[PDB]
Order: C-alpha cells, then structure tokens, then sequence
C-alpha cells in the first residue's frame, strides 16, 4: 500500500527547509 | 464588498508597521529559558517565561553567523519585519524582538497544542471534515497575506501549530517576502515545492496555492502526494505532476486537489480571474462558513490536552544546548535593522 511505502521511507520525520 | 473593505483597513494597519518596524523591545535577561520546543534548518525555539509578568512565550533563537553562512540574511530581515507587522487570527503573534552579540531573538506567543505534524503522524490521517477545518483557516490566512503583497513560501504541518481552542496558528515566516512582481529564490521544503520553483522560473503567490494542495492531500491521506527517499526523486515526481488519490478521497476533494495541484498556471485555483473565490466556492468547501471560521465560532475537531500554563507535553523532546553570547559583536552591519 502507498501508506506502507511512506511509513518505510526515509522522510516520515520532521522536514527541514531547503535553500540555495 | 465587506471582505474588500476589511482587507483595505488591514492593509492600512500593516503598512504603518511595515514602514516603522518595532525594534529592540526586550532583552534576553528578561526571560527564564525553560525547554526547547522545536528546531528547524535555521533556528531553535524555546519555551520561556517573562520574569516581570509571568507570561510564557516561545522564543526563536537564530545564530547570526549561521544565518550568514546559509545565505539567509535578507530572508531573516524579511521574517522579522513582516511578522512584526501582520495581524490575523491564524498568524502567530510576535510580542518582542531583540539581538545581542551572537544571536537574533523573536519572542512569540506560545502555542501550546503542538505541531499539526505530530498529531497527523500519530493519528495517521485526518477525516475530510477535520482537514477541511484546518484548510479553511489557511485559505483565509493566504487571502490576508497575499492582499498585503506577501508570499509565504513554507506551508507544511511542521510550521502549523494547534492552539488551546484547536485552531491553527501559522509560524515560521523565514521565507515570507513582500513582492509585487515575480521572484526567483529556490526555497521552501521539497515535498511542498511548486513545479515552477523546481524549474527555476520566476514565480509568484500561486506557489502558496500549490502548497495548500499538498497540505490538504497530506492531511487527508496521511502521506504527501509526492514522496521519495531523496529530494531529487521528489522533484521528478512533482514536475511530472501525475497525482494519484487514495480511494477513500471524496469526488469533491479529488476535484479541488486537481485544481490546486495544477502545473498549468493559467488553470491553477487561486491564480485565476476569480482569485481566492474559486477556492472558497468549490464544492468541497460547501459546508464551510467562512465568517464563522474567521470569528473562531466553529467547534474544533479536537482540543489538545493541556495540563498547565507552561506544559510542553504536546511537543517532542530535544537535546538542549547552551545559549552562549560572545563578548564580541558578530555580523553587526548585516543585521543593523533587526
Ligand atoms: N509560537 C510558537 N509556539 C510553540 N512552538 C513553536 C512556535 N514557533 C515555532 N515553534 C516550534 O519551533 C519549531 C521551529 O520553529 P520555526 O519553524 O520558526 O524555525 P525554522 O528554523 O525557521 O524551521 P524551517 O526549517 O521549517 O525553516 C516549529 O516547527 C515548532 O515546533
Ligand atoms: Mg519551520
Ligand atoms: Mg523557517
């Protein structure tokens, strides 16, 4: 499931901004 | 016409503060530092207690030398100049600001209910009426900001706080900018970037409406419409623009999101002749009483637990770090106007 793919991904934690 | 006249008065109020910003209105020694509430790419935000009043606040601390290294000087001047000038029920209030040899400080009202982010991840997803309640508040906030010629540029659950009444407070004006034409800075958060930012086009306030589409999708699905393990992969998905919706998404919700997550700027809701009213009048918002929301008269979907004045149980714990103030002034010229 897409939910299961998300939860196993590396970006489920707080996301900081990008720049440059 | 009543919205028009409301926004006209609000702009008069804003411009007075925009042209004559508040400066140096407290000092670090006036606050007792209690606990870190959150960190971002640039700053650390602590719960503090104002000694003279016993009020709790949330104090954002920016290291001037780090701001310079990350090329965020003008952005940080934007952030404070704009935040001290705005006034809206869903915008966090800046109470004080000041600087010392080492740091910049923005003392805001403390929003105790935590980040939307933590509730969203723990619960999994918000039901559509739940997500709609929050979405309505963002729509009105952007109507307000954009009418002042402000672009916000960092909408995400991490930057949205839940207050004691269960309403949203938008925080983190780090990428906010007052601009009448196009602008070109690559900034934001990868999952929330509009295609035109990724593709290095000049862009405008339509990027905030794209980001609203990402936020509504993430609230209602529990995951973003474009995700991957690395930002480059996310960008490839965004630019293709192909979006797939959970099978539980309502017909109305899918239609709204197709119009917000629209790569073609001549078609994106928020960016057409009818402006924000294409969104306010969409079928998904039919049950939304826009004035009742502004007046905070609507019962919220949930109310955070609150055990006391300075309680932080709705925030994650962070490693605490010493606030060191150097005996030499750093970067004085760069931040003269702060
Ligand atoms: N007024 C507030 N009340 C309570 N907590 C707050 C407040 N303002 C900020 N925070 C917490 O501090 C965190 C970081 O604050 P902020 O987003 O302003 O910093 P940042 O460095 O600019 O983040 P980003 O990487 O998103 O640019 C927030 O995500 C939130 O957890
Ligand atoms: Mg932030
Ligand atoms: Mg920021």
């Amino acid at each position: 499931t897409t939910y299961a793919d998300f939860i196993a991904s590396g970006r489920t934690g707080r996301r900081n901004a990008i720049h440059d | 016409e009543s919205v028009k006249e409301f926004l006209a008065k609000a702009k008069e109020d804003f411009l007075k503060k925009w042209e004559s910003p508040a400066q140096n209105t407290a000092h670090l020694d006036q606050f007792e530092r209690i606990k870190t509430l959150g960190t971002g790419s640039f700053g650390r935000v602590m719960l503090v207690k104002h000694k003279e009043t016993g009020n709790h606040y949330a104090m954002k601390i920016l290291d001037k030398q780090k701001v310079v290294k990350l090329k965020q000087i003008e952005h940080t001047l934007n952030e404070k100049r704009i935040l001290q000038a705005v006034n809206f029920p869903f915008l966090v209030k800046l109470e004080f600001s000041f600087k010392d040899n080492s740091n910049l400080y923005m003392v805001m009202e403390y929003v105790p209910g935590g980040e939307m982010f933590s509730h969203l991840r723990r619960i999994g997803r918000f039901s559509e009426p739940h997500a709609r309640f929050y979405a309505a508040q963002i729509v009105l906030t952007f109507e307000y900001l954009h009418s002042l010629d402000l672009i916000y540029r960092d909408l995400k659950p991490e930057n949205l706080l839940i207050d004691q009444q269960g309403y949203i407070q938008v925080t983190d004006f780090g990428f906010a900018k007052r601009v009448k034409g196009r602008t070109w800075t690559l900034c934001g958060t990868p999952e929330y970037l509009a295609p035109e930012i990724i593709l290095s086009k000049g862009y405008n306030k339509a990027v905030d409406w794209w980001a609203l589409g990402v936020l509504i999708y993430e609230m209602a699905a529990g995951y973003p419409p474009f995700f991957a393990d690395q930002p480059i992969q996310i960008y490839e998905k965004i630019v293709s623009g192909k979006v797939r919706f959970p099978s539980h998404f309502s017909s109305d919700l899918k239609d709204l999101l197709r119009n917000l997550l629209q790569v073609d700027l001549t078609k994106r809701f928020g960016n057409l002749k009818n402006g924000v009213n294409d969104i306010k009048n969409h079928k998904w918002f039919a049950t939304t009483d826009w004035i009742a929301i502004y007046q905070r008269k609507v019962e919220a979907p949930f109310i955070p637990k609150f055990k006391g004045p300075g309680d932080t149980s709705n925030f994650d714990d962070y490693e605490e770090e010493e606030i060191r103030v150097s005996i030499n002034e750093k970067c004085g010229k760069e931040f003269s106007e702060f």
